[PDB]
RNA sequence: UGGCGGUAGCGU
């Protein structure tokens, strides 16, 4: 019957993170299961970085307290599990922060080697309340792929673990919200053709067309096995 | 090669231990019983399958049977070794072999909650719904059209 | 493969010597090296001897004809060998 | 915060020990995740003080159901406070709201 | 009083929404229940049990 | 290992009947078990082509609600009769096919009049039955292609028919499965324990075998994913 | 790699 080929019409960013995309021409039955399998697998696979390994200057364990911030160690960790990062080129990435003196310490103070790019510099990681009180950590950044817990990577225990190095879970979805509402499209004459328009909500580390193509393509790698069988 | 090195590779959790634990449970019945034991169907027996998390999965139609609703009891778990209490397990101890009361002869196993429910919603008819006085030739079809 | 021993108890009856003669069936397979005659797709002694016992191949009849012939035909061995 | 509450979770936190309450109004001069350094002001030093309260929080302590028990700050350098206003939350508050 | 908040918040009065299901993407017959409740975790861990 | 994604190796296929199949596919990742055989089965159900009938006609009847001399059957088991009859078409789209019987017995889909595009499944289906050696019938059934189920009620006015004399309408069921279930099950891969395993079980018309319907709807879902490959 | 009583609390 000569099924029409839905394309990628246009991309509207509205904002650094809210994105919605439009997919058309589509046939009555293909828009639900598009968007929902769509949905899914940028939901679940999409793939991201992460700050999971944190050491700090003069901090023996995250349950303790530095002089000079009025947050606490597991404080500081938590508003780094929400750092968004991109790389761009390696697997493994070591960022240093010193900062010193009243004031916000944010995610701009974090020196960057150039390849890394911050997306967020107005992200605040901490409160330095007196003067001569200075704040001194190195953070990991890994690429991967869902959530991870800090217990399965405690579980690689051929180094052991030098006291100081506090773990923090990593949330590689670099996605929080995925929605879609397919409606009716003008195309040539035919009044069946619909466009499907997806509407995500990420945290501005991936682009939407690379998204799209990224689960694309998954998709179509799980399907090669469905379309051999035996 | 001992007794000794078996321990320590149960200790280290490889995956052959793994294997050889599914090959051991495929077929060996535990017994799961409450502390407040009151009739005779308080103890009974499954063939248990291997599971994540931190809980006993317990049967939904069974739990009535045990009188222990899903707000924080405990189950207890026992494992027969020799052949006859396995055989008994597999013949007496069985949920399967439990189905009338031994009080009233009353089947002991009684859909209910959720289940029930939703027959319900599959069996109430309308009368303007979707697709009335639509002719089907089986049930077949009907899934079809529903779905 | 195996859920349901109605089938197996209306076989033998009164729910109790299936037991023992499933238990001895089981250990002739285990300790006594025995072969099953019924075929094995993977599976332990236990429900090997309910299943030959749900075909009817075995039962207490059977069992212990078989461990009498064993038994005689052994000692004939014996005898004639120490002959 | 519980988003649905009776009005008394103040009066549960402020009665209860687990917060700190200030005893002397003042401004804020060292605020830290250990210590809070409070000038009480003009009306309200004893003649020959120092007029200086010092707030020593109890930072991840055991309980009796082996719980923790810690204290975070919830004001800022330089905000003015009052006495009987809270200075530090404890265990389940929320800017001096019970918070389970 | 609720019912009022709901129209200034411009939610449905009703209180109850149309729920799509996201294991396999149909629609709700029927409007369910949803909002925000306060729950508690209480000191009956499993881990401590078993 | 972000791009790896786990595959299923271990396909199984089992054959119940000639039509009905069950397929078992494992290892596969969280969660693509569910929105896979969602797709699956939408595509398969809704949006597969095939030739079903469509219309037809029979002399001395004009409605629904009549009865003819002769048959035991009423009008509507022969719609449905008609409804259940499978055809595959190769010469072209629309073809008409006419059937005319006088006698005693069974009238089955062998005694249609046979052409050389057109092709029937199941000859002993049983399209009716004749009571009297007087009476006689005579139909003419219209066979199209078309896409997945087209309910009567949708045509009853759109089709614009003007109501030609006996022209009866009839459900159209162009897909050619008869009934798709999918479930997943836990399955475990090394220490992992958490992967789904995919279980369906389909039947089809038997006009074209269970696991080519299923890689004609895998085909159709890649080709549709076509133009965000890579 | 040592358990015997008592006290308080928790779930049916
Ligand atoms: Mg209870």
């Amino acid at each position: 019957t000569e099924f029409l080929k839905p394309r990628l019409v246009d991309i509207e960013q509205v904002s650094s993170t809210h994105a919605k995309v439009t997919l058309e021409p589509l046939e009555r039955g293909f828009g639900h299961t598009l968007g929902n399998a769509l949905r899914r697998i940028l939901l679940s696979s999409m793939p991201g970085c992460a700050v999971t390994e944190v050491e700090i200057d003069g901090v023996l364990h995250e349950y303790s307290t530095k002089e000079g911030v009025q947050e606490d160690i597991l404080e500081i960790l938590l508003n780094l599990k929400g750092l968004a990062v991109r790389v761009q080129g390696k697997d493994e990435v070591i960022l240093t922060l010193n900062k010193s003196g009243i004031g916000p310490v944010t995610a701009a103070d974090i020196t960057h080697d150039g390849d890394v790019e911050i997306v967020k510099p107005q992200h605040v990681i901490c409160h330095l309340t007196d003067e001569n009180a200075s704040i001194s950590m190195r953070i990991k950044v890994q690429r991967g792929r869902g959530y991870v817990p800090a217990s399965t990577r405690i579980h690689s225990e051929e180094d052991e673990r030098p006291i100081g190095r506090l773990l923090v879970d990593a949330c590689y979805s670099p996605v929080e919200r995925i929605a879609y509402n397919v409606e009716a499209a003008r195309v040539e004459q035919r009044t069946d053709l619909d466009k499907l328009v997806i509407e995500m909500e990420t945290n501005g580390t991936i682009d939407p067309e690379e998204a799209i193509r990224r689960a694309a393509t998954i998709l179509a790698e799980q399907l090669e096995a469905f379309v051999d069988l035996r | 090669t001992t007794i000794k090195a078996a321990k320590k590779m149960v200790e280290r959790e490889e995956a052959v231990v793994w294997d050889i634990l599914d090959e051991v449970i495929r077929e060996h019945p535990v017994l799961l019983n409450r502390a407040p034991t009151l009739h005779r169907l308080g103890i009974q027996a499954f063939e248990p399958v291997l599971i994540e998390g931190k809980a006993i999965q317990l049967h939904p139609l069974v739990c009535a049977a045990y009188n222990a609703d899903f707000d924080g009891d405990q189950m207890a778990v026992h494992v027969p070794l020799t052949l006859e209490a396995q055989l008994e397990a597999r013949a007496l101890m069985m949920s399967t072999n439990n189905i009338l009361s031994p009080a009233n002869g009353e089947p002991i196993i009684v859909p209910s909650q959720d289940v029930v429910l939703g027959l319900y919603y599959m069996t109430r008819d309308c009368v303007n719904a979707k697709g009335e006085g639509m002719v089907l030739t089986g049930p077949k079809e009907a899934e079809r059209l529903y779905r | 493969a195996r859920v349901t021993v109605q089938d197996a108890v209306e076989k033998i009856g009164n729910r109790f010597d299936l037991v023992l003669v499933a238990a001895r069936r089981a250990r002739q397979m285990q300790v006594g090296g025995k072969d099953p005659l019924v075929p094995e797709e993977n599976d332990k002694t236990t429900v090997i001897a309910l299943r030959e016992i749900e075909e009817g191949l075995i039962n207490n009849q059977i069992l212990d004809v078989r461990e009498r012939q064993e038994q005689q035909e052994q000692e004939a061995a014996e005898l004639q060998a120490v002959t | 915060k519980p988003l649905v509450g009776t009005g008394m979770e103040r009066a549960v936190a402020v009665d209860s020990g687990v917060t700190a309450v200030a005893k002397r109004g003042g401004v804020v001069q060292y605020v830290d995740a250990s210590r809070i350094v409070i000038k009480v002001n003009e009306d309200e030093m004893y003649p020959g003080e120092a007029g200086i309260d010092i707030y020593n929080l109890t930072k991840y302590t055991r309980s009796n159901q082996n719980t923790c028990i810690n204290q975070m700050p919830c004001v800022s350098l330089g905000e003015p406070v009052e006495r009987g206003d809270v200075l530090a939350d404890g265990p389940s508050t929320d800017l001096g709201e019970l918070a389970l | 009083e609720i019912k009022e908040l709901l129209k200034l918040g411009d939610l449905p009065t009703s209180g109850q929404i149309r729920l799509y299901d996201g294991r396999t993407g149909e629609q709700f017959e029927r409007p369910v229940t949803v909002g925000y409740m306060y729950m508690l975790k209480l000191n009956h861990l499993v881990d401590d049990k078993m």
